């Protein structure tokens, strides 16, 4: 009883993942689909930062705070 | 004896032309679905370099142009980059044929 | 006529085991001590990757040719991981079994790993990952693992979305070269005989003979995780750090869990025997379904309870729960009960144990983990041995150690550790 | 519920061999 | 072949006599041979040159 | 040892008859366990439409309390033994079994005729039930599958007592009373339609022994000396729609006319079914799968799961394909399977026949493995086919089968045929039924 | 495999155009004189060819 | 080339050979239709009657 | 309906910087409700806000005793006019809100970033106290940022004791947010992977040292300085007076002169300072981490 | 507002065919004579035309 699924009795494909590298003879059981997740927005790459001048000034030390506007765009001060 | 035939190998290469406008033998390999599996599965680097030899090239011949002399890529400097990857992919190919033969 | 296992240890480090029963189909397994907890945080997923690389070009077979040859001879291939261990199984007809080894050999030990083929391998592996987590209780126990533990065994079974395209073949590599080694494998197989399995482990294990890179030793952190995803049906997992498998401790923990309750024995019951399921109806009238959750690896162990229950209702559900271990805890249950959940604990053992599938795994994992093979009457006089006092002595560990909470659903009122 | 989902009555317009439900058909598809 | 496509038009412009047939003849078997026989297998000699396999 | 010599060496059954015609089989191995289960004759085929939920609100209300034991009285025994207590329904049988160890056996027998024939059913526990009941039944509809295989029922044998389903309309739920399920128990819990199966560790003697003191004289008389008779179902070609965009995948279930349980052709129907096959996103097979279908649809991105089934009545069944694709590649899908099921029709192959031949080996032999699906196999067996199948002869049955008699039997099955279609979700991709039955028929043979 | 119908070209054309086009189930028999327009034009277009044939 | 020469290719064409032929003798019956071919139609007997 | 995914995108735009998902994360393991709410939309929320919802939540809150009509550039009088020409018709105070227990703990988001930030907090004194008033003070005596562009930052005593020891980039500041009854104080570090835990042990040594008392007068007077003038500075820009006068609008009810909180700021004393270190030293601690964890520490090697 | 060229039907034809077709930037005067033989179809219809006008 050195095992996952004979000690968990409901949990063992829960704790145990399967992986069916080649289709089998019989059919699983809850096969499961994936109902077409949709994709995060394509947005500008922020600048990575090597130096640690450039570094300061980044660290917050204020409340969080969102502005938006009409014809304005929208920041975020730390 | 082979020593001729290096130099005769030479002697085509210099008469084929796309050592003129600065190709490799594998940049001038006509695409079928090998050669474009095996481009495919080139790495980042060796494709970015092909493309753009490519794109120079096409560049050279709208201009109706050549490279300059010292900028032919040599006989000995063509490297065949290609060949692995074409041969695996001719490989297997070849054993899917097999096996829908059998 | 059944033969018993034929056991031996081949010098290499590796376990060889045969039963050669004469069943209609064979089966081979091979079980490695690489799983998820082997990681680092420079190759999280890698496990996972490598689970669904079991198809790809190999040295010696190409992907169409082991495709193909499996599915021509009807057999199968399957993986299964847990975060200690992965186990290649293959099924197949005794008259092929020999080509059908030969395969799982070459997808264990010698790997190609072309660098196009996992990255195209990357999209099934998010694939995979959204259909495992399809199910709100699997994502409840990964991030009760993380929550609970610190590096070792809190690496999730499934890749992170980070590193969801950005393991490579020198990762993959890197980790079966340094956890593949034969010192932690174990061929195990029923329906074939131990000669023709010890020949080929022998004609075909001889290339990579290490200890292995050993793995960091899991510490416990606790603490508690919530996930708000509006779901009115709020699931809550609330456990503690229990003994390691194969313990006498870890027997009773075992015998608590199936005391307080392991799932249900008759579909649409009531559960009149489990205790949590009990003293939870006996103070809420909305739906619920609340079990106790027990997970013992070779380093350590959790022990809990897992309710699933409404968003109104779930304080007062972990809180009943909470208070019948609790009442177990401080010594509110009876001989009878302890020895009904032995008969529950041994006879889901034996049920287990007796289909192939799950022989196969039981003697891998015993291999794996004692190095010898345990019969199952002496699990039982195990199971048997075990006492009242100890189940005492476990619920109080329990409810006196530091715990670990994950939570999901909609939470505005679940309660906190500090509340329970 | 999905069950209550009932075929209506198509017998004003099926023909004279599958009028009744209680004889099966294939004795009279090659006919049709 | 562009050279024998040019021979042929010229001997369809003039008459049939010595040796406007066996000219017109030669023209139009090694017409043929070049584009059925000879390209295929100078591109064989082509790729066994630049050593394609 | 060979596939045959071990097939034979596979133990035989027993069977033996009660003086009531209560048929007894068992299945002696090597486990410490043993599966022991009822398996009764009555379903949705037998239900007449104003007691159309009487067999599965039944199947609620037998572990719910019984005349010897009241009200949890059981559940509290087989918990204390440490049983599994399991029970099914389907239109043709219903099966309450039980999984326990071997030195159990006269407590689960005794349970299990408790069960069966002294079932205690109290007005509350029918109010509670038909609460839980309607219950599931809206967690049944959340699903999807269910509904499109309910669906196929209704539309392929509609007109019939097989068209309807399991569970029975809210209507029937609401209006079911005690005295309509004691006249379903009564009519149909008789000795003929029942076989009490035991598989594992069990000993026939003591097996035998305890159903004649605990299951002899059940009914023996329907009290009005009318014996129920199935008459054929007629299997209607027709089409089914469900259109509702909400749902973000659509299932669609294309299935024909089945052989019945009783028809030899069955197996070179399996083995078709394996040829085509089953596959869903999470199979690493990719492009390299064996099923044609199954690579087309990896390749080409064109569904999410497919499956190939055959379920099987009495004399007749549904025979077809079930898949989950996106609302844009359901005629791709269509187009694709019925190019295969007329591959198998007109030009099936030996390879295709010797692969499908072994992958039906393997599954039938996996389905037979452990003492639950071999107790299953024991009581759906003598219930539809009068006796046991032993595994050589299904093995020899497909080694009968090969490639001229596959392609007679799939042409026999699939070509021409009206087919039943049951489509539910955004199925608008899915084609009329006049271009389904011109893709079920081909213009070159 | 792939969909000959919907991959070739023309094949494409032909059935995005006259095959696979979605048409309204309720169309009365007024909405047949497009395609008879279209049939006799290709009437008169070959009776005159042979009309100027033999004029 | 050597793509279509294996058993598996051989054993599709022999399925095939009935359904072939029988195009083919479609083909031929719709050829002597279309174009009145006498040399075929002077020997069944009925049609024999309309050209005399 | 059009308008949830713009709230989407927002989202994506404001989380395209990690110092917002730190400083969401820290709030939500810090709080157990009322500022344990995410500022932005949460993603299973996107599709799920309502009209009605909107309307409750206007007619619960956007009420006349809890607003403030400031303006600058305009008449008094048009001011009222307006006042009671619109606003007139609310009901009341509304809903209050749920106090905003403290809770405690830690989160870790490992997403492989090439480097790690961790802000590590505990519980300081809310708006309108001499505490948090003190509070502030210590956060620019250990640093709330450079005053120089590309400089050493050479006062900041978190900047000063990371940099003795790390050979790497680096960004150590005091965080400090207090709201209307509670606070949050803690270091806030940008650091490199393998450096993560040098840097979070050095600055929380650092500010255990100032807890012990290991601070001078100079320095204490140096940090009121450069709050005098953050805080003069933000009130120069007629956008930041505006945003000041709504927020001492809305908070007291009466208008406190820059003059007098200065005063108040200079009468902060060091002593002060010091208890408030020691309370963040002795408080129940928050963490919230992203990056490459593997060298990030714990709370309770902390 | 909107893109006549390639939002209108038989304009976005014509700009997907000839005015935004991604045509290969080396080809040489060779590759002039598809557009050659169009013109000359063009031309020797209109000149035909006129022909059988009168003849
Ligand atoms: C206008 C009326 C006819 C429309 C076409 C039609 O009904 O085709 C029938 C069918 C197609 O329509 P179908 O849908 O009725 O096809 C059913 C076909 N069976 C019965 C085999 C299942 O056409 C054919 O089968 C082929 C027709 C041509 C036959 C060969 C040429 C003969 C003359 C040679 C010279
Ligand atoms: C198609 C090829 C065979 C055509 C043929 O022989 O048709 C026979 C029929 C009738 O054959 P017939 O036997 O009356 O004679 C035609 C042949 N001559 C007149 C030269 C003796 O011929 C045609 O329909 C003519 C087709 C011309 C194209
Ligand atoms: C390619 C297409 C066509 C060709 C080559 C063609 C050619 C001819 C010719 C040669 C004639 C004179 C022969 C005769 O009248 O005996 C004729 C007559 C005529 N054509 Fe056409 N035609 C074509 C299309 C059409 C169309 C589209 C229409 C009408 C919509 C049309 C209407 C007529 C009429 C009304 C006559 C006179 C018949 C009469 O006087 O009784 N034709 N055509
Ligand atoms: C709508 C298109 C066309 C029409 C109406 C047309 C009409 C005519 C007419 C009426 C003539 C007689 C006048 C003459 O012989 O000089 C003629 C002659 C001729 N046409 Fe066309 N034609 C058309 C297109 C073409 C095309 C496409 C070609 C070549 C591919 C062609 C090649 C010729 C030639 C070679 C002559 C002989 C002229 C000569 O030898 O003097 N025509 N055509």
């Amino acid at each position: 009883m050195l095992s996952v699924a004979a000690r968990s009795g409901p949990f063992a494909p829960v704790l145990s993942a399967t992986s069916r590298g080649v289709a089998g003879a019989l059919r699983p059981l809850l096969q499961g689909a994936v109902p077409a997740a949709s994709e995060p927005p394509v947005l500008d790459v922020k600048r990575p930062f090597l130096c640690r001048e450039s570094l300061s000034g980044q660290a917050a030390a204020r409340p969080l705070v969102a502005t938006v506007g009409l014809n304005v765009p929208a920041s975020v001060r730390f | 004896s082979s020593k001729w035939l290096d130099g005769f190998r030479k002697w085509y290469y210099n008469a084929a032309g796309f050592n003129k406008l600065g190709l490799m033998r594998d940049d001038t390999l006509h695409e079928t679905e090998d050669v474009k599996e095996a481009i495919r599965r080139l790495p980042e680097d060796l494709y970015n370099d092909r493309m753009f030899r490519i794109k120079r090239a096409l560049d050279l011949t709208m201009r109706h142009q050549i490279l300059p002399k010292d900028q032919w890529t040599k006989y000995e400097e063509d490297k065949f980059y290609l060949e692995p990857y074409l041969k695996e992919v001719i490989r297997e190919r070849k054993e899917r044929e097999e096996w829908a033969k059998k | 006529q059944p033969q018993d296992l034929e056991f031996t240890k081949l010098p290499n480090g590796l376990v060889i085991a045969s039963l050669e029963n004469y069943a209609p189909l064979s089966r081979i397994g091979l079980f490695v001590k690489a799983g998820s907890r082997y990681e680092d945080s420079n190759n999280l997923g890698t496990s996972h990757l490598l689970r669904l690389a079991s198809s790809l070009t190999t040295k010696g077979a190409s992907s169409f040719k082991i495709t193909r040859g499996i599915e021509a001879v009807g057999g199968k291939l399957s993986v299964t991981a847990t975060r200690e261990n992965m186990a290649y199984t293959v099924e197949g007809i005794r008259s092929d079994i020999e080509i059908l080894m030969e395969f799982l050999l070459n997808v264990t030990t010698a790997p190609e790993f072309r660098r196009w083929e996992v990255a195209a391998l990357r999209s099934q592996l998010k694939i995979d990952k959204a259909v495992a987590f399809q199910n709100s209780q699997t994502r409840i126990i990964e991030n009760l693992h993380d929550v609970a533990y610190k590096n070792a065994l809190a690496n999730p079974l499934y890749c992170p979305d980070y590193r969801m395209g950005k393991i490579t073949s020198e990762e993959l590599h890197y980790f079966v070269q340094n956890h593949f080694t034969s010192a932690r494998m174990a061929l195990v197989g029923l329906g074939v005989s131990h000669s023709v399995l010890k020949q080929v482990a022998e004609q075909f294990l001889n290339m990579r003979g290490g200890l292995g890179l050993a793995g960091a030793k899991a510490k416990y952190r606790g603490g508690e995780i919530r996930e708000q995803n509006g779901d009115n049906l709020v699931h809550a997992a609330i456990v503690a750090e229990s003994a390691a498998i194969g313990n006498a401790e870890a027997n009773a923990f075992s015998v608590l869990q199936h005391l307080l309750g392991a799932g249900p024995h008759i579909k649409r019951g009531n559960n009149t025997t489990s205790l949590l399921s009990q003293s939870v109806a006996k103070g809420s009238h909305q739906p619920f379904d609340v079990s106790a959750f027990n997970a013992s690896y070779s380093d350590s162990g959790l022990f809990g309870i897992y309710t699933i229950s409404q968003a109104a209702a779930a304080g007062e559900v972990i809180n009943a729960a909470y208070n019948q271990v609790k009442a177990v805890a401080q010594g509110n249950l009876s001989s009878a009960d302890v020895q009904a959940a032995k008969n529950k604990l041994k006879a889901g053992y034996l049920m287990s144990v007796e289909t192939s599938e799950g022989f196969l795994s039981e003697i891998g994992s015993q291999a794996l983990a004692a190095g010898s093979y345990m019969p199952p009457s002496t699990v039982l006089q195990q199971i048997d041995s075990v006492a009242d006092a100890d189940v005492v002595k476990a619920a109080k560990k329990f409810v006196s150690g530091k715990k670990s909470m994950a939570a999901s659903g909609n939470l505005g009122h679940t309660p906190f550790l500090d509340e329970l | 519920s999905h069950t209550d989902v009932k075929v209506p009555d198509f017998s004003d317009y099926r023909r004279a061999e599958v009028l009744d439900s209680t004889k099966s058909s294939k004795e009279s598809s090659e006919a049709r | 072949l562009v050279a024998n496509l040019l021979i042929l038009t010229w001997i369809g412009g003039q008459p049939v006599e010595h040796p406007f047939i066996i000219i017109g003849q030669l023209a139009s078997i090694s017409y043929f041979s070049i584009i059925l026989i000879l390209m295929p297998i100078s591109g064989i000699i082509e790729d066994k040159m630049l050593k394609l396999y | 040892a060979t596939f045959a010599q071990a097939l034979q060496s596979v133990p035989e059954t027993q069977v033996s008859i009660l003086d009531n015609g209560l048929r007894v089989a068992s299945e002696q191995s090597s486990h410490a366990t043993c599966t022991v289960g009822v398996w009764i004759d009555a379903g949705s085929r037998y239900e007449t439409e104003k007691n159309n939920g009487a067999g599965y609100f039944l199947e609620h209300l037998a572990f719910k309390g019984t005349k010897n034991r009241p009200g949890n009285a059981l559940e509290k025994e087989v918990e204390s033994i440490g049983a599994h207590l399991n029970a099914y329904s389907t239109r043709e049988h219903t099966a309450y079994l039980i999984k326990a160890l071997s030195k159990d056996l006269p407590k689960v027998v005794e349970l299990l005729a408790d069960i069966v024939q002294n079932s205690s059913l109290e007005d509350s526990q029918i109010e509670k039930e038909r609460d839980v009941i309607l219950r599931e039944m809206q967690e049944n509809d959340a699903s999807m599958q269910n509904v499109v295989f309910d669906y196929l029922h209704a539309t392929a044998f509609q007109g019939t007592p097989l068209a309807q389903a399991v569970e029975g309309p809210s209507e029937n739920v609401r209006r079911l009373s005690r005295t309509d399920l004691t006249d379903y128990l009564n009519r149909h819990y008789k000795a003929p339609r029942m076989v009490l199966a035991a598989a594992g560790g069990v000993e026939h003697q003591q097996l035998l022994d305890l159903a004649q003191k605990h299951l002899s004289s059940v009914s023996r008389v329907y009290e009005e000396d009318a014996v129920p008779g199935l008459t054929p179902c007629r299997f209607t070609g027709s089409e089914i729609r469900h259109r509702d965009d909400a749902l973000p995948l659509a299932h669609v279930a294309i299935a024909v006319e089945g052989p019945g349980w009783a028809n030899p052709d069955n197996v070179t129907l399996q083995v078709a079914n394996a040829i085509i096959g089953h596959y869903d996103c999470t199979y690493g097979g990719g492009v390299h799968l064996s099923s044609p279908l199954a690579s087309v649809a990896v390749a080409n991105k064109l569904c999410q799961s497919f499956q190939t089934f055959n379920i099987s009545y009495s004399d007749t069944g549904l025979l077809g394909a079930h898949f989950v694709c996106d609302a844009m590649s359901i005629d791709d899908m269509v187009f694709f399977l019925q190019g295969q099921w007329m591959r198998l029709c007109t030009s099936a192959t030996e390879s295709e026949v010797t692969r499908g031949k072994n992958i039906l080996r393997n599954a039938l032999v996996s389905h037979l493995d452990g003492t639950t699906p071999v107790c299953e196999d024991i009581g759906r067996s003598l219930l539809t086919y009068g006796r046991r199948i032993p595994l050589a002869e299904w093995e020899s049955r497909i080694q009968e089968v090969d490639a001229q008699m596959l392609r007679d039997i799939c042409s026999k099955y699939f070509y021409d045929q009206c087919p039943a279609v049951a489509g539910y979700g955004p199925i608008e991709q899915l084609p009329d039924y006049n271009r389904i039955r011109s893709g079920m028929f081909w213009l070159r043979f | 495999m792939t969909n000959m119908r919907k991959t070739h070209p023309l094949f494409k054309i032909i059935n995005h155009s006259f095959i696979d086009l979605p048409a309204p189930s309720n169309i009365s028999s007024w909405w047949n004189f497009g395609s008879l327009l279209g049939v006799c034009l290709m009437v008169q277009i070959i009776t005159g060819l042979f009309l100027a044939m033999h004029y | 080339l050597s793509r279509f020469l294996g058993p598996r290719y051989r054993e599709l064409a022999r399925n095939w050979i009935p359904t072939a032929g029988m195009w083919g003798t479609v083909g031929a019956v719709g050829l002597v239709w279309a174009t009145d071919w006498r040399l075929i139609l002077d020997w069944v007997p009925y049609i024999n009657g309309k050209f005399k």
